[PDB]
RNA sequence: GAGCUGUAAGUAAGCUUUGAUCCAGAGAUUUCCGAAUGGGGAAACCCAGCAUGAGUUAUGUCAUGUUAUCGAUAUGUGAAUACAUAGCAUAUCAGAAGGCACACCCGGAGAACUGAAACAUCUUAGUACCCGGAGGAAGAGAAAGAAAAUUCGAUUCCCUUAGUAGCGGCGAGCGAAACGGGAAGAGCCCAAACCAACAAGCUUGCUUGUUGGGGUUGUAGGACACUCUACGGAGUUACAAAGGACGACAUUAGACGAAUCAUCUGGAAAGAUGAAUCAAAGAAGGUAAUAAUCCUGUAGUCGAAAAUGUUGUCUCUCUUGAGUGGAUCCUGAGUACGACGGAGCACGUGAAAUUCCGUCGGAAUCUGGGAGGACCAUCUCCUAAGGCUAAAUACUCUCUAGUGACCGAUAGUGAACAGUACCGUGAGGGAAAGGUGAAAAGCACCCCGGAAGGGGAGUGAAAUAGAACCUGAAACCGUGUGCU
RNA sequence: UGAGUAGCGAAAGACGGGUGAGAAUCCCGUCCACCGAUUGACUAAGGUUUCCAGAGGAAGGCUCGUCCGCUCUGGGUUAGUCGGGUCCUAAGCUGAGGCCGACAGGCGUAGGCGAUGGAUAACAGGUUGAUAUUCCUGUACCACCUAUAAUCGUUUUAAUCG
């Protein structure tokens, strides 16, 4: 389970090796957006002229998987409760850092 | 009053009544007397007039 | 708002129901003629209303227990 | 009482060729007689009002993609008055 | 615990870590009509009285309360008529009224087509329809019973007895019960004799009335006579009733939850190939093809501020129980029965006993009364004419969790997008209509054309996937050709 | 399929100019023709936005269409006196108590409701694309309330009201 600022790693599709990192969320089809990953090209008329631009379409968030911040590898994500509040995990190593 | 049959001599049958033998008497009612339909078998047995 | 109200004294919430009723007014003539271009303030004032009429009637409910 | 008897203005050309004149178009609540608007309006603006008209109008039938429906029925008032001007744009 | 302002896409203007949107519990608000109830009326409207209040020099206007009919409970008053009474008036209470899944249940009233190879007794059938009353069940229920052993011991329901015994234009057809095997199991309160009081007549004797106690039955019990005895039991589902405390479960939101990488084909891998791992978890659904290890989950474990529902332990609230005498007193009356006319019992009035309704008659009192299929005698069993009672049983418009050798868009609900288009004065009848793509990336720009349509270019794996959008049969309509 | 077949719903049009991609069919003009106890002008029932302006031409219009009672957008109905209610009653319908009836319910007294009838105060002119006895100007009338007042004189009576 991914938020907006994270830094995450591309696991199936075309674009599978990628970085990048989240910047739209979502929740409710589940489809976050990652810069410089599927993007598109709409034929867009004038509103000044328009023509093809290029942006970065949405995709299926289980497509994609965290990286550990010790050893850098994609890892899933548990809980634990720390002064009565809940953290994120990697499964690996210890707290995630997630701020912004 | 309820309901039964007429049955005739080939045992046909149709629907029929009987009554009761309500008269119209005067009788002691909550204070002041009123004038009421009772039948004969119970004016002989259960109320007086 | 609502814990801001409570500390209103009875006199104050009637005061306040009487102007943002008032300021209600101005914005829906202002949006028929056609120069408002700021819509978001019609809801938050009708929702100020309903808060202020919740709190009175609150008072009101819980004296007449005490009584 | 009063801000809940009118509801808003009407702006046409023939309400503004009116208000060449001193009368102004209102649409006011479809359960109020003329008097509550003319007293209404007198506490509202502070101006004297002379008289006041009133009609009632009918909903109509309308469209919106194969959605056949009605709008609201409504009452309008027009209000002469003798002195003052209300400011309005 | 980070986005949000319905389906619902836009733009605008905004809200939110000082915790929004969202989920559960409890509150507040709740226009008008409708039993509709101030009066009227063509529902969703019109017109009022009375009392307060705002406003006006004052009227007009407005706001808030209250005003149906029967019923109950008080008070006052009182006609033909003297007392009285019928009425009448005032004030408190809020008892009824209407609706439904009204499916199942209990009552009132009750067909015909049909079968009998016609039809009338009979059958369809006490069925359909109509009316009334209710409950989570209703009805029945504690022997005037079943029987014929050496008996049993309230009622209801299931299996058998058995298509037997019986009934029947002895035709068509209708059709039990006891015994036996099981589910469940529970018993009680009155009326009367009598006693103690109070009260009116009365003459203080009696009568009657009111309260309380007592008391409830068959190999007879109880009153009375006498002799032996006391707060432990009982309880709100009948058996009398209220209400407190502290608990324990279960609902109504939730939380944590193990384990995978690489290459090939491809638009995309979960597939193939290779090497690994978890399992109290290899149910299921998603994800650009087919995933135990990617996501939501699953096995397992944890969780409630508040409101309900059960259930314990205290509290609480009630209350003596035996024996002998047995025939001195009490033990349900227009009742039981009978005649006439009917109905219900498997049973068509018959050898009809047994049980109800209408009209007339009309008992007995323990040495009594009833039943055992006309009646009589002897035997055996029981004790009517007052009332209450859980469980085992029936049903599903609903709610929660699931299941299927059930359907897959002419099927399955009439209805996957509707009791709507539409038809009828009305009651009423009643359709047709699902699928772009993984992702809108839904075709910028150029050309012919008024437009509609089209040809290129571009997006896409694919545009003979372009919205009349998956696949795209046949009938039918055309264009070009080899032989004739 | 029948088949480019039957039909296209009573009748008099002609020409010039205009607009348009497109005109027998739309707009303007002249001439001609038809009705005229009516194909003219008012008010009711009934319908329910069909009314007006700007834009449009896929479907509807028995042809065409640049037009439209059709599609889109925005508008339009003003009352003390007009017709109803806050007035009256007819037939009829309901009906407190009441009478009758297996149930459901049927009838009916006082009283209500109910116009198609009785009562009842406004006319002339101006003005819009779309309303007018309603808006505007002029001149009226009818109810009700308060002030300013002669007449008012126990409130029997008297004026008064009843
Ligand atoms: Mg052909």
């Amino acid at each position: 389970h991914i938020k907006k600022g994270d830094n995450v790693k591309v696991i199936a599709g075309k674009d599978k090796g990628k970085e990048g990192k989240v910047i739209a969320t979502l929740p409710k089809k589940d489809r976050v957006v990652v810069e410089g990953v599927n993007i598109m090209k709409k034929h867009q008329k004038p509103t000044p002229e328009g023509g093809i631009l290029e942006t970065e379409a949405a995709i299926h968030v289980s497509n994609v998987q965290l990286l550990d911040p010790k050893t850098n590898e994609p890892t899933r994500v548990g809980y634990k409760f720390v002064d009565g509040k809940k953290v994120r995990i990697a499964k690996k190593s210890g707290e995630e850092i997630k701020s912004n | 009053a309820s309901t039964g049959n007429r049955r005739s001599h080939a045992l046909n049958s149709t629907k029929r009544r009987w009554n009761a033998n309500l008269q119209k008497v005067r009788i002691l009612v909550d204070g002041k007397p009123k004038k009421v339909w009772v039948s004969a078998r119970a004016l002989k047995s259960g109320k007086v007039t | 708002k609502a814990k801001e109200i409570r500390d209103l004294t009875t006199s104050e919430i009637e005061e306040q129901i009487k102007s943002s009723k008032e300021e209600l007014f101005n914005l829906r003539f202002q949006l028929a003629t056609g120069q408002l271009e700021e819509t978001a303030r019609i809801r938050t004032v009708r929702k100020t209303i309903a808060r202020l009429k919740t709190v009175a009637r609150e008072r009101e409910i819980e004296q007449s227990k005490a009584n | 009482e009063a801000r809940d008897i009118l509801k808003r203005p009407v702006i046409t050309e023939k309400s503004s060729e009116a208000m060449a004149e001193d009368k102004y178009t209102f649409d006011v609540d479809t359960r109020v007689n003329k008097t509550q608007v003319k007293m209404a309006v007198e506490e509202i603006f502070n101006v004297k009002v002379a008289s006041v008209n009133i009609m009632n109008y009918k909903p109509k039938k309308k469209r919106m993609g194969r959605y056949q429906g009605y709008t609201n029925k409504r009452r309008k008032a027009i209000v002469t008055l003798k002195e003052g001007s209300i400011d309005l744009f």
